[PDB]
């Protein structure tokens, strides 16, 4: 809260920034506070449970122990893992800024001091404590506001239409009768060509390479396209063959 | 004279391609012989068609015909013929054993 | 002594011719093409130790010139092509001798495999255009007989479909070298490549080279002249499907590479426009695919259609680092679809089902294949300690350098969907509770599987092992300079 | 060096995992996976007096040296904070571990061999100063808690959480992994203690490495609107829940933020984006923790929470860079907050999550 109340005096929307963060930390305190309410008070239920006795074993216990043991002893001692880790990771993440060191070292052993943040922190408790106490009497409306907007459902249907689409694309393009795979690869071929073609401007054409034309081969020249036609027009396969 | 064999190679190939997307089988093969007939006088086309000896060295004619693309030709006829045959006979085995000539109902 | 070019062409074509004679003795069959085998891995090795060691190797066959006869050409990016196809080779003909039944065998099919790596290999070194042509169709034809031996119905009417489609990609080819040589008047690669940079202002020129495209598309599958592929390659068995996606679409791409890095340089922006779109397209249509379909064998036909999208895009850059990166992923892809295809095959094997939706639980009785396979997905989506992340690494950093941050996001994004296409067959397959199979004994064809898969994992780790053969194949593909004056002496 | 058998050895450890899992049939197996955190752990602790007197550890293992990569680490305060957050916490989850689950009902060598190679992936991704380095481990990173969360591949929900969490995770991943090439392109080099001397905002690959970096970073991070797999996560194996997100993966997006702020925390798009998203999914995350009626959702609703507090105070700490009137310097406040919280919030979660199994 003081590194979100001292970022909102550089613009003037970012005033709209901590006082959202404050509402998070309403939130933060309610599952957690329904966590512990809701996994140890209460009554026990000696029908649907399974074991008479539920004493865990020591070696199961023994790692979270010494995890709650970490917390406790970075909850009461906070300076001297700080001045021993916590400071040269902020001069890495901080890199060719610190032109002074001492700033940074005053305010790591700063722990007390009347803050504004302090009475924020007593309102979030105070909060959270007039809202866990009536959480069955919003229940439906969180539970409908809940189901109101989630982001597994555009996946899943994100997934669902792609896979649909992909299949829908493979059953319209891949008929599997050669004629249509035949259509497709002069089309792209005549495309390309004329395209590379025109593209150009197909400058000097010199008849001057030209052969002089014979009677013999306009006549043979006659007699195959005459075959050509005779063989794409025939009613008959014998006389495409012959 | 290449003007006249270019319109008749364009001819071939014309009638080559409409045979190629035909409904049988047959059709088809047909086109690929006319397709091959089309790229084989191409060739002879575009090596160049003015006229001298045939490329005999026994005549002793000033300027001859260009031997290159005749055994470009000569190459390009058996590789065709080989590939023909097989095809044929790959025609032959389809009709006895599947039952059919219709290429769009080969499915 | 310098013959030493001709013997990847020349060790299998002899094996094939002595496989004719003895059909029915199907054990000596295996062990000649075997024996054979090997000796094409060990000679294509010491080519790449001699092209590396001193330079460029030309042989012309006869005793005649440079333009006037045919020269055989091995650079350094040609002998890493053959070495790749010579490991691809071995691992589908071990696994041909597990999975080919005897009656398959008998007739004549270890000869049509020994024909078919002699198109490749030819295909990858020459140094004509006609002669490329030829190679075309000995590879062609060997594959045709290949898909349709076994004469069941699926296989025939795929080998009328896929038949079709070559004959008139082949009469293609015929007509742009007619056309190429009404204008330039030679068939070499390095002399014409002299006559058209030394008329390189002309449209015709510009013209002829989109027609190459379209031909060399044909060959291998971009939008949009892939539409043969899915049916075709959903016909074959499965070495023989192993062979078709590990090297036949391959060799348009290094076909496509030598057309634009050596013949065509004038003018190149129009011609690398369109090579830029026609990969954008071919690396959607790719991942749609391979999203759409719940079928192994499509989905892996797909992946072969987005790496040859993503191979496309790299050639479509004339800087050093893109044509590395290509080079890089070229070798990568090669290896690593042959492999997948043998996963394919195995799992076929098992389930006696293709579909995914079919069978589930297979880590609870098939451990090893599902690691293989977990490895194989994750190496051929580009995870950094795995094979095919330095060269999509490189593509990206090439096309962010020349400032292009779509496509780079397309890239990135196909790796992605890549990735969940393979490893939705991993987890309906592998995972979950066993309902789908029958306890079956695999043996011995897992082998040549996981021996590609140590090699891929060995190429991803040893980059800096194989790194200055592609630096020696990036410095003569961006300067033909040393190409035509290596041949034309 | 002594440190790079320090960040290969969890990787060497789990090769030999299953040799001692069906060699030694008698001794729980986790028992053996047990020193070598620890072992790390007193090592981590040997840098600290050498770092109060501000002093770096680098290191170098070159991988790929003509293309210009190599394995650098590169300790300072940060990474120690980090490393010894992650040994700690993940010697008392092998610890839980060994107690929590069974021997002869689970498979318990895969569980320690993906364990062992998320924890050397992620001190990988704490160490590391080459930015391919980096996203080889990030990836590592995101395929170990994919296997991890699968854990129990024959029920339907744990293969659902574990696929929602790649896809998500590798989106982010793979465009991370293009804001770094922007960014390498926009340097001259690929180090990231040399992209700090030198200028970059005159360069037209700034705003995009700055954007995609920042998208990948709150992917991981589980920000807004990417928080969606954490909750689905929670199928795992609750050690697995603890460690993974309440300590390690779940804090490498933020890693990452205030890796880079010495670069990017000169313009303003970087601070606003960080800040704004922050504030946005706090709050989210802390309307939403309420609505759930199981304990480990409302944990996860919870690390959604404090995540998007830690991240809001290190945009305010990238507000520091530009000015300070007149020497009030206030905004650095900020950083402290967001590393403290850091610290603070491993601590604590851990032992929420291992109180949950318990019961
Ligand atoms: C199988 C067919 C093989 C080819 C046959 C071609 C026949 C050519 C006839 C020929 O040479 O005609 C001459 C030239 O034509 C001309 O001068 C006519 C030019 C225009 C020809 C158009 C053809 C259509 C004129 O004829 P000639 O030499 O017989 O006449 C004088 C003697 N009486
Ligand atoms: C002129 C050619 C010069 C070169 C010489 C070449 C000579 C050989 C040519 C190829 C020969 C192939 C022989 C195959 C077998 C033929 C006989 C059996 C089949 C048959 O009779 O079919 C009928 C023939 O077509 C018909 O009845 C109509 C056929 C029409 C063919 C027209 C060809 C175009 C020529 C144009 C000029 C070219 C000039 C070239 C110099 C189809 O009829 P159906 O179904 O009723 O069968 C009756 C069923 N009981
Ligand atoms: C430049 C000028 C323009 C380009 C040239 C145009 C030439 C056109 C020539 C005539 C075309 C005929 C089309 C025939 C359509 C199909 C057809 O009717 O086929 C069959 C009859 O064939 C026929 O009747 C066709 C016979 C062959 C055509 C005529 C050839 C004359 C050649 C003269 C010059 C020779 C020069 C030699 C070098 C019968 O069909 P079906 O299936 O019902 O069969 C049942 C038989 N049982
Ligand atoms: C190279 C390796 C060649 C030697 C090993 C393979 C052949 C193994 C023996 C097979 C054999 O004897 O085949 C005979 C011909 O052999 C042959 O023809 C094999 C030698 C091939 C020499 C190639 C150059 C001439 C015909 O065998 P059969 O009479 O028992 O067959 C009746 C049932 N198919
Ligand atoms: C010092 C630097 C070193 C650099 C090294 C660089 C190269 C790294 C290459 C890694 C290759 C890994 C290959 C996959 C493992 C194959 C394991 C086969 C045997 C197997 O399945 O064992 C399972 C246990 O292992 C397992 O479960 C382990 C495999 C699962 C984890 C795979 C993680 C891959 C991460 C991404 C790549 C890095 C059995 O399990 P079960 O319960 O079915 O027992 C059934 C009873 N026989
Ligand atoms: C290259 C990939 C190599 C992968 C490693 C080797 C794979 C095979 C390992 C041994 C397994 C047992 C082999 C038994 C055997 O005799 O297999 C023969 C094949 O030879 C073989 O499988 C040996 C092939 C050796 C190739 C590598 C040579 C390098 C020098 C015949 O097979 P079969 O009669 O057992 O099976 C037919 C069932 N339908
Ligand atoms: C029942 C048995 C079951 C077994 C199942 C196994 C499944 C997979 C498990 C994981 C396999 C791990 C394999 C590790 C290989 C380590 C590297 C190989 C050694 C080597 O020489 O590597 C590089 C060259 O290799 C190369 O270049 C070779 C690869 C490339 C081949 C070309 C075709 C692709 C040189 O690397 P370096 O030492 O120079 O560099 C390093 C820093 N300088
Ligand atoms: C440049 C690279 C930079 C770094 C990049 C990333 C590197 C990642 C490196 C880490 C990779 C981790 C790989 C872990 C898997 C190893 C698999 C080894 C084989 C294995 O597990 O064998 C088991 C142990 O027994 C035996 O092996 C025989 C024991 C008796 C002798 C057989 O047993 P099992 O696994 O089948 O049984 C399980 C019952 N559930
Ligand atoms: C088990 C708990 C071990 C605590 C850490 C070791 C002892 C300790 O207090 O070390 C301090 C750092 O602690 C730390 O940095 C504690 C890190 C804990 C990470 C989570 C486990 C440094 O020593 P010092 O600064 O306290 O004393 C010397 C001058 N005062
Ligand atoms: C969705 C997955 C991708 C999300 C990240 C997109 C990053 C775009 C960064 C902005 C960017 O590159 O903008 C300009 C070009 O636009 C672009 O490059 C727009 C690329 C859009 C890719 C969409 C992929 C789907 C470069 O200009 P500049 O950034 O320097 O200008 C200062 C603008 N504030
Ligand atoms: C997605 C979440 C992030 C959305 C913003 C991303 C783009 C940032 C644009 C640059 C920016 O923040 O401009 C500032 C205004 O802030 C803005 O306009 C931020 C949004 C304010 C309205 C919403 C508040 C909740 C300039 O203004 P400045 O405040 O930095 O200038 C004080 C000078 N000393
Ligand atoms: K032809
Ligand atoms: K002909």
């Amino acid at each position: 809260f003081t590194a979100m109340l001292r970022a909102k005096d550089v613009a003037g929307w970012a005033v709209i920034l901590p006082v959202v963060a404050w509402v998070a930390s309403i939130f933060t305190f309610l599952y957690s506070a329904l966590l512990v309410s809701r996994t140890f008070f209460g009554t026990y239920k000696p029908h649907v449970l399974k074991k008479e006795a539920h004493e865990a074993p020591f070696g199961m216990l023994i790692a979270p122990i010494v995890l709650a043991s970490l917390v406790v002893f970075i909850g009461f001692v906070p300076n001297v893992l700080s001045d021993s880790v916590l400071a040269p990771a902020v001069y890495a993440v901080l890199y060719g800024l610190f032109a002074p060191n001492e700033a940074l070292d005053v305010h790591i052993s700063h722990w007390h001091g009347f803050t504004p943040e302090l009475f924020m922190t007593i309102g979030v408790l105070l909060f959270g404590l007039v809202l866990y106490r009536t959480f069955p009497k919003w229940k439906k409306i969180y539970y409908r506001l809940s189901e109101r907007m989630s982001l597994n459902f555009f996946y899943d249907q994100s997934f669902v239409w792609m896979e649909r689409g992909a299949r829908s694309f493979i059953s319209r393009v891949m008929n599997g009768s050669m004629r249509t795979y035949l259509m497709y690869i002069f089309t792209s071929l005549v495309a390309l060509l004329l395209f590379t073609i025109g593209w150009h401007e197909q400058w000097h054409i010199d008849l001057s390479r030209l052969a002089h034309v014979r009677v013999y081969e306009v006549v043979l020249a006659i007699g195959i396209l005459a075959a050509t036609v005779t063989t794409v027009i025939a009613k008959s396969r014998l006389t495409a063959i012959v | 004279m290449e003007l006249l064999m270019i319109v008749v190679i364009g001819c071939l190939f014309a009638a080559a391609t409409y045979l190629l997307l035909s409904k049988s089988l047959l059709r088809i093969i047909i086109g690929t012989g006319l397709l091959s007939h089309g790229a084989h006088l191409l060739l002879l086309t575009m090596g160049g068609l003015k006229a001298g000896a045939p490329p005999l060295l026994g005549e002793k004619a000033s300027r001859y015909v260009d031997p290159l693309p005749q055994a470009l030709i000569l190459t390009a006829i058996v590789i065709s013929f080989g590939v023909t045959a097989f095809f044929l006979v790959l025609a032959y085995r389809s009709y006895q054993e599947i039952g059919t000539d219709h290429m769009e109902g080969m499915k | 002594m310098s013959n030493l070019l001709l013997l990847p062409i020349v060790i299998p074509l002899v094996t094939a011719i002595v496989l004719i004679f003895f059909p029915k003795h199907v054990f000596w069959q295996r062990v000649v093409s075997l024996a054979a085998t090997v000796g094409l891995v060990v000679a294509s090795g010491a080519l790449l130790h001699r092209v590396h060691t001193d330079g460029i190797q030309t042989l012309n066959v006869g005793n005649w010139p440079a333009p006037f006869g045919i020269t055989l050409v091995s650079d350094s990016l040609s002998a890493l092509l053959v070495l790749t196809t010579s490991i691809i080779a071995l691992a589908c003909l071990v696994y041909s001798f597990y999975a080919i039944g005897h009656k398959r065998e008998t007739f004549y099919y270890y000869s049509f495999f020994q024909f078919l790596i002699v198109g490749v290999n030819g295909a990858f070194t020459t140094g004509d255009l006609f002669n490329l042509f030829v190679f075309f169709e000995v590879m062609l034809m060997s594959s045709y007989v290949l898909l349709v031996l076994g004469g069941t119905k699926i296989q025939l009417r795929e080998t009328i479909k896929y038949t079709l489609v070559n004959v008139i990609s082949s009469a293609l080819f015929v007509v742009a070298v007619a056309y190429l040589y009404a204008v330039t008047g030679t068939l070499n690669m390095a002399h014409l490549a002299d006559r058209i940079n030394a008329l390189g202002s002309s449209p015709i020129l510009t013209v002829i080279a989109v027609l190459f495209i379209i031909v060399f598309g044909l060959k291998g599958a971009i939008f949009p002249l892939y539409f043969w592929l899915p049916g075709a390659y959903y016909a074959p068995p499965t070495p023989v499907l192993a062979l078709f996606g590990g090297l036949l679409t391959k060799v348009g791409v290094y076909s496509i590479l030598r057309t634009f890095t050596l013949l065509f340089t004038h003018d190149a922006a129009y011609t690398h426009t369109l090579l830029a779109w026609l990969a954008l397209g071919t690396i959607i249509i790719g991942v749609i695919g391979a999203v759409a379909y719940n079928d192994m064998r499509y989905i892996v036909i797909y992946n072969i259609i987005a790496a040859v999208g993503v191979m496309i895009f790299g050639i479509s850059i004339m800087t050093p680092e893109s044509v590395e990166g290509t080079i890089f992923y070229l070798l990568q892809d090669m290896v690593m679809k042959a492999m997948l295809f043998l996963f394919v095959g195995i799992i076929f094997s098992i389930t006696r089902s293709n579909d995914i939706r079919s069978f589930s639980g297979l880590i609870t009785s098939y451990p090893l294949l599902g690691w293989a396979f977990f490895i194989a997905a994750l190496s051929l989506a580009g995870i950094p300690p795995l094979s095919g992340f330095i060269g999509k690494l490189l593509i990206v950093k090439a096309s962010f350098d020349a400032q292009l941050i779509f496509e780079a996001i397309v890239i990135l994004l196909s790796s992605l969907l890549v990735l969940y296409s393979v490893m939705k067959i991993f987890m309906n397959g592998f995972w979950g509770e066993k309902k789908g199979f029958e306890q079956k004994q695999v043996d011995g064809r897992l082998f040549p599987v996981l021996f590609l898969l140590v090699l891929s994992v060995a190429y991803g780790i040893g980059i800096e092992f194989v790194r200055p053969f592609v630096l020696d194949a990036v410095n003569v593909l961006v300067d033909p300079s040393m190409y035509i004056e290596a041949v034309l002496k | 060096p002594t440190l790079h058998i320090a960040m290969f050895a969890p990787f060497l450890l789990a090769l030999l995992v299953p040799f001692f899992y069906k060699c030694i049939r008698s001794l729980h197996v986790g028992w053996f996976v047990f020193p070598l955190p620890i072992a790390l752990f007193v090592y981590f602790l040997s840098y600290i007096d050498d770092v109060r007197n501000d002093e770096v550890i680098r290191a170098t293992m070159p991988w790929i040296p003509s293309l210009r990569i190599s394995f650098d680490a590169y300790v300072d305060g940060l990474s120690l904070l980090f490393a010894l957050l992650i040994t700690g916490i993940g010697s008392l989850v092998v610890l839980y571990s060994i107690y929590y689950l069974q021997k002869g009902k689970e498979p318990l060598g895969n569980f320690y061999v993906y364990l062992l190679l998320f924890m050397g992936a992620m001190l990988g991704v704490v160490l590391s100063d080459h930015l391919i380095a980096l996203y080889m481990f990030w990836e590592l990173t995101s395929i170990s808690s994919f296997l991890l969360i699968a854990y129990w591949f024959k029920r339907d929900r744990s293969r659902y959480g574990a696929q929602k969490s790649m896809l998500i995770t590798m989106f982010g991943g793979l465009l991370m992994l293009g804001g770094f090439v922007a960014l390498a392109i926009a340097g001259g080099t690929y180090n990231i203690r040399e992209l700090v001397h030198t200028p970059l905002t005159e360069h037209p690959l700034f705003i995009p490495a700055l954007v995609l970096i920042l998208f990948g970073a709150f992917t991981k991070s589980a920000q807004f609107p990417f928080y969606i797999w954490l909750p689905d996560a929670m199928e795992a194996p609750t050690p697995v829940s603890a460690y993974l997100h309440s300590a390690t993966m779940v804090k490498a997006g933020i890693y990452v933020i205030a890796r880079l702020t010495p670069i990017f925390a000169v313009s303003s798009v970087w601070v606003w984006t960080v800040a704004l998203v922050g504030l946005v999914t706090l709050c989210w995350a802390s309307f939403l923790a309420s609505k759930q009626t199981d304990l480990k959702a409302i944990l996860a609703y919870s690390t959604v929470s404090q995540l998007g507090l830690i991240t809001s105070l290190l945009g305010i700490g990238g507000l520091s860079f530009h000015y300070d009137g007149m020497g009030e310097n206030v905004f650095m406040v900020a950083v402290l907050a967001a590393i403290f919280h850091l610290f603070n919030h491993a601590t604590f979660k851990g032992s929420l999550f291992m109180v949950v199994g318990i019961v």
